[PDB]
């Protein structure tokens, strides 16, 4: 009976498909490791796939995965227990050390480029023809932290040019330097921008950018990591 | 064992209940208080199902069926063999789903991410509880709920639907379907788009998101954008479930006749009800 | 703040797109900008590409639509009040079983169905061609076209392949809102309840699974959008904390996880298999299996 054959064949196909897909999703993070960074004994029943190589645009090289995995950064954490599977306590300040929910990855220290090789993200003042088109314009608003203290003022919006979206607010602090705040971690209100994740004293600690008109993937990761980390780690001063 | 990048995120904190007490992992799995709750509710539920199997008399996965109390029982309790087990298993199932959600919330707090996933999952839970709790209660009996069996629950889908004629005519159900179909369309498109850019023709460099936007603009004259498409998929999938739950909550309560006949309100509007011709005059 | 709607919109010069090997002569100017759309996605409408295949597709598509509507107007006695009142009840029906696979049926009793179906056939396949060709002109993979083909498969099976193998056009789906739902119901009754078709049950698992998948995936990307997680192609090329936190959410929750590229492979297949399994289920119904309940009692 043909329908019997089709359904039997389909389950065989489906099992192969699942095998293939699970192996495709092992191109990052594998082999598994013990808590000391060493290869773990039990990798499970799925082997690593043949490497593939992505050819990056604008002469930025290639990526080949799977390949040798490295954090490429120190990780300021230590064991809290004598056996596997417990948490790892921060050894200094986790916001500054970039661990836990303040983690960042060692992404390339270049800016993301659009399809034409120009920087993807730019402060709006450097992006010709870009302006606020709808909604409350936050430029000029005081920025308030979770301690209800004013941390600074918004001096620009950093925009994704090809997507035409707001990605950060550039906030100037009391000392005259600025920080980027991810747009997803601010609340624009009629008379202020409110920032839940950070108390006013934690703004200076936001990682800074090298060139004041661009931001690199490494810098984005450090900034976003750090403000996200405030949700757990600004326990000395948070209220509604 | 840990993924190569994992250790840095396995710090203390994030728990909603128990402080540091259940703040650990088993292999890949985070535990937490709500992991202990999930194990308890799920293990008891499974044990009671395996027991209900014996009181039926059978070990085949595609025969085991746990039926709710008969309609006679109303909303009261029922002896274990005649619906009571279904009632307990249902409480266990709800406990396990809510516990799983709340364990998801703890994992979000530890990872510093948004709560969108458990929020989304709560829609699936609300649909489940529509079928086993809210709808039955509004209708006066546990017996309007579906039985827990692989084939027996489809029997219930089929009898429940044909009670109101062809269930296609339920307008909340039309909207729900439309969302499910649209979601699959969107998931196909999105997957394909990302992969077509990351995996271009043989020579070539990885395409950029601008190429992806350009593809869709060339094809349909519009690109929703990388944030937009994830917003859309979330909205389409949650809307399908919301309207699923809506279409059943209204059925047997507010509307209990043949769903086809509902449409008569339109054809009977006074400005065209009595005009000769067409299908209805 | 949840990132479902944007708080502030920005606009700049219209993005006219990447060029690559596209013929720019065939690309329109940019449409207008919608602030409404812009709360949710991008504000820019157009440009669109309309070469010869696109004009052909748009034209047969409209001809399909107008053929059905001219028939609906007829059925309404040319009266607009009746047309609106009865809109969901009208139906352009295929030829009766008597006419087999022939084109000899009168316009008023099947021939118009064939004309509208011809136009639809040309519209969909030329649009498929366009799906492939636009990717090609940009140097992109053909995943869109392969995916679209899965949908076309179910469509083909319903209106073309299955009628051909059953010996008559009478067996195809009518063009009407209510009538096609009646056809669907009736198809199941006549084949012994489609819930016993194992391919229908797979189709459902995939349909539900796609809602599962996109709810999971959309929610995951929005949850890590505070680290730029929606920039997926760059997270593929150079993994960030967004991708790591995403993976790890799921690893800790259910014991395994995806990559930023691989989740799109899970995705495309979850969706494509809806209509793959679906078309098989339908194709086998009446050709090889007359009653799925019966077939289920035997597996044979
Ligand atoms: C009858 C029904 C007819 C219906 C027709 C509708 C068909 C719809 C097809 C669905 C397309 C979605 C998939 C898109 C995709 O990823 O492939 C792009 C792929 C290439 O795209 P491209 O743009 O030309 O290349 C760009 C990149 O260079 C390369 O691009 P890339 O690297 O991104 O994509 C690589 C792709 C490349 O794919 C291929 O080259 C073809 C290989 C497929 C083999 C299929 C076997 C068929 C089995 C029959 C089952 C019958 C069921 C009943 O890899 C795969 O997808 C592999 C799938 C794994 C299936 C494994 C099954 C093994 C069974 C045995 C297991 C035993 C278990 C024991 C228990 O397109 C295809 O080759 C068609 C896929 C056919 C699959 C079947
Ligand atoms: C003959 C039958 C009638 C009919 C009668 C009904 C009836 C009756 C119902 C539907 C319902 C639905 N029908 Mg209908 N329907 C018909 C024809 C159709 C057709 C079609 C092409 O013809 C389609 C596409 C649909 C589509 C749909 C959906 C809109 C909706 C189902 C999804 C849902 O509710 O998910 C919601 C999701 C869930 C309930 C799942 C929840 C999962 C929980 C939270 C988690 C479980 C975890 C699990 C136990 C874990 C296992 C552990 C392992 C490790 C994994 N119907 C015919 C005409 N339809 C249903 C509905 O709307 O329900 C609300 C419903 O009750
Ligand atoms: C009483 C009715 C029967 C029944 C009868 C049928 C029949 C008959 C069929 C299904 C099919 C399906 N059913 Mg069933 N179904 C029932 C009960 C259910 C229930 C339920 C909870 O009870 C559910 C969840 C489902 C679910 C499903 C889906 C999994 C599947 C459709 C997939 C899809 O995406 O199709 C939708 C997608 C398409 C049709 C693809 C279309 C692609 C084309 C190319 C698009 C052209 C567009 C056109 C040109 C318009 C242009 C628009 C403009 C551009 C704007 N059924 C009951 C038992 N069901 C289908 C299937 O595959 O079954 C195996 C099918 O044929
Ligand atoms: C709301 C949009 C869609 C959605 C979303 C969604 N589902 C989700 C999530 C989200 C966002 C998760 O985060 C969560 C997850 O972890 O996924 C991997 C989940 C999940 N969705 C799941 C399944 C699922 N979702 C479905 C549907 C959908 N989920 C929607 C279409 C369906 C359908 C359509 O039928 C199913 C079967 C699980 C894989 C997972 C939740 C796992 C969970 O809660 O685990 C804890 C509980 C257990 C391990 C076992 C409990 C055992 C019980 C005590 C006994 C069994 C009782 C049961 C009622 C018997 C039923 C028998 C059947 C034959 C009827
Ligand atoms: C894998 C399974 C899922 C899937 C996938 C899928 N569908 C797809 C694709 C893919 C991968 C495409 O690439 C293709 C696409 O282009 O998507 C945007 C498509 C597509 N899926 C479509 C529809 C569709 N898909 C469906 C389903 C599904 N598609 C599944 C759930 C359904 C259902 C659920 O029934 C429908 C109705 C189309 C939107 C699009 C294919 C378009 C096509 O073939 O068009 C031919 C031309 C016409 C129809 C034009 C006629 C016009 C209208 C009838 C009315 C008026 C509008 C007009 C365009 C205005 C013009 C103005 C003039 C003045 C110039
Ligand atoms: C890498 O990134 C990506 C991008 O960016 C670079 C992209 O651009 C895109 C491209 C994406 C797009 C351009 C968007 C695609 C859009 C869709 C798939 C469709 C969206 C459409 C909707 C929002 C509508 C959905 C809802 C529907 C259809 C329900 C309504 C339908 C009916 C006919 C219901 C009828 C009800 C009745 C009969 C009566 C009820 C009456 C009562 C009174 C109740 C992708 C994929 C991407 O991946
Ligand atoms: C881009 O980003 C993203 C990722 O990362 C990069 C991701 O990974 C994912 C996740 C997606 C995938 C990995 C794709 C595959 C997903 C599906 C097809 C969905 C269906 C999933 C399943 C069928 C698996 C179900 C697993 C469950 C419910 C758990 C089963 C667990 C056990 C067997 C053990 C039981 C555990 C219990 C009872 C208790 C809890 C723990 C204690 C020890 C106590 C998404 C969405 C994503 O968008
Ligand atoms: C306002 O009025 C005007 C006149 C302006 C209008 O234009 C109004 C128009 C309408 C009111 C239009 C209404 C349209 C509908 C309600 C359409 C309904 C459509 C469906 C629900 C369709 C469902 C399914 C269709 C399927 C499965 C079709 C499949 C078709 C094919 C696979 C094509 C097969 C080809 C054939 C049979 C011919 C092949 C012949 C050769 C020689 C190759
Ligand atoms: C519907 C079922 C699809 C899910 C397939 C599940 C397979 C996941 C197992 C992965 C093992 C993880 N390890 C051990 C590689 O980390
Ligand atoms: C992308 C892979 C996802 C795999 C999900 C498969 C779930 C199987 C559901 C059982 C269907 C049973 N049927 C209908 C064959 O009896
Ligand atoms: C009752 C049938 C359900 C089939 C789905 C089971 C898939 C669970 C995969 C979990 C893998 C986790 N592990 C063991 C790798 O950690
Ligand atoms: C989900 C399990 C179904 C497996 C059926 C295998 C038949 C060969
Ligand atoms: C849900 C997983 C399906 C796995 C199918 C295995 C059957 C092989 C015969
Ligand atoms: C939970 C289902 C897992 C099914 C995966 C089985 C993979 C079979 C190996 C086939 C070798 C090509
Ligand atoms: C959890 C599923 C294990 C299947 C592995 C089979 C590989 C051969
Ligand atoms: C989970 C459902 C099992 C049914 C599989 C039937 C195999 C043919
Ligand atoms: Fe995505």
């Amino acid at each position: 009976d043909l329908a019997s054959l089709a359904i039997y064949s389909f389950w065989i196909f489906l099992a192969g498909l699942i095998y293939y897909l699970q192996t495709e999703n092992m191109r990052e993070g594998y082999p598994l490791e013990n808590e000391d960074g060493t290869p773990a004994a039990n990798q499970g029943p799925f082997p690593l796939p043949k490497p593939k190589t992505f050819i990056l645009p604008h002469g930025r090289g290639t990526l080949t995965v799977p390949g040798p995995e490295s954090e490429d950064r120190p990780i300021a954490l230590a064991r809290t227990a004598v056996s596997e599977g417990f948490p790892h306590a921060p050894t200094g300040d986790p916001m500054k050390d970039g661990v836990g929910p303040a983690s960042w990855v060692a992404r390339r220290d270049l800016p993301e480029l659009d399809g034409h090789g120009h920087n993807k993200i730019k402060p709006m003042k450097a992006a010709a023809g870009f302006h606020v088109s709808a909604g409350k314009n936050p430029i000029g608003l005081p920025v308030r932290g979770c301690d209800l203290e004013i941390a600074g003022k918004v001096v620009d919006i950093w925009v994704d040019i090809p997507e035409q979206m707001a990605r950060f607010l550039e906030v100037e602090l009391k000392d005259g330097s600025t920080r980027l705040l991810p747009m997803q971690m601010v609340k624009v209100q009629s008379n202020r921008v409110h920032v839940n994740a950070l108390s006013s004293d934690l703004f200076a600690g936001i990682p800074t950018i090298k060139s004041p008109t661009e931001v690199t993937l490494l810098e984005e990761d450090k900034i976003c990591g750090y403000v996200a980390g405030g949700l757990m780690y600004a326990a000395p001063k948070r209220k509604s | 064992a840990l993924l190569s990048f994992e250790r840095k995120y396995r710090v203390p904190g994030g728990t909603l209940v128990g402080g540091n007490l259940f703040d650990f992992w088993v292999g890949p799995f985070y535990v937490g208080f709500f992991g202990v709750a999930t194990f308890f509710f799920a293990a008891l539920g499974i044990i009671l199902i395996a027991w209900s199997a014996v009181l039926q008399g059978t070990w085949n996965p595609q025969l085991i069926s746990v039926y709710p109390p008969a309609l006679e029982y109303g909303l009261g309790g029922a002896p274990l063999a005649k619906g009571g087990l279904w009632q307990i298993i249902t409480i266990c199932a709800t406990g396990a789903f809510v516990s799983w959600a709340l364990r998801e919330v703890e994992i979000c707090r530890k990872l510093g991410i948004g709560y969108h996933i458990p929020f989304a999952f709560a829609f699936a839970i609300l649909a489940y509880l529509t079928l086993v709790l809210f709808r039955p209660v509004m209708m006066g009996a546990w017996g309007y709920a579906f039985p827990y069996g692989i084939w027996t629950h489809l029997d219930w889908v089929s009898n429940t639907g044909y009670t109101y004629g062809n269930f296609h005519y339920n307008p909340a159900h039309m909207i729900a379907i439309s969302f499910f179909f649209t979601n699959a369309l969107a998931l196909a498109l999105h997957g394909a788009l990302v992969l077509s850019a990351a995996n271009p023709e043989k020579g070539k460099e990885m395409r950029t998101p601008d190429h992806a936007a350009t593809f869709f603009r060339d094809l349909v004259g519009y690109s929703i954008g990388t944030l937009g498409i994830h917003r859309l998929g979330l909205l389409l999938s949650l809307s399908a479930v919301f309207f699923s739950a809506l279409c059943m909550i209204i059925t047997g309560t507010i509307w209990f006749d043949q769903w086809v006949d509902w449409w008569q309100w339109w054809v009977k509007l006074p400005w065209w009800a009595n005009i000769p011709g067409g299908i209805n005059g | 703040y949840q990132n479902i709607f944007s708080q502030v919109q920005v606009r700049g010069p219209a993005d006219l797109g990447m060029t690559e090997d596209v013929n720019l002569a065939n690309r329109s100017g940019v449409g207008p900008f919608s602030t409404l759309l812009g709360w949710f996605g991008n504000a820019q409408l157009g440009p669109i590409y309309l070469g010869s295949l696109g004009v052909l597709s748009l034209f047969s598509g409209l001809m399909w639509f107008f053929t059905i509507g001219i028939w609906f107007w007829y059925q309404a006695g040319w009266n607009p009040a009746v047309f609106l009142r009865d809109l969901f009840f009208f139906s352009l029906e295929p030829p009766a079983p008597e006419y087999g696979l022939s084109f000899a049926a009168p316009l008023k009793e099947g021939g118009l169905w064939l004309i509208a179906s011809f136009f639809m056939f040309v519209a969909v396949w030329s649009w498929w061609g366009r799906t492939y060709l636009r990717a090609q002109a940009l140097g992109m993979g053909k995943h869109t076209a392969w995916a679209f083909l899965s949908a076309i498969w179910l469509w083909m099976v319903l209106g073309f392949i299955r009628p051909i193998l059953m010996g008559s056009w009478s067996e195809a789906v009518p063009y009407g809102i209510f009538s096609h739902l009646d056809w669907t119901n009736n198809f199941s009754l006549v084949h012994g309840n489609l819930f016993y078709n194992p391919f229908h049950g797979l189709s459902i698992a995939f349909l539900y699974g796609s809602a599962l998948a996109f709810a999971m995936h959309g929610a995951t990307i929005l949850a890590v959008s505070r680290f730029g997680g929606e920039r997926e192609l760059e997270q593929i090329a150079d993994r960030g904390t967004a991708a790591e936190r995403a993976a790890l959410f799921w690893r800790w929750t259910m014991g395994f996880n995806a990559t930023m590229e691989g989740i799109h492979r899970w995705a495309i297949w979850m969706a494509v298999l809806v209509t793959l399994t679906g078309g098989i289920g339908i194709l086998l119904s009446g050709t090889v299996v007359d009653n799925w309940y019966v077939w289920g009692q035997n597996h044979g």
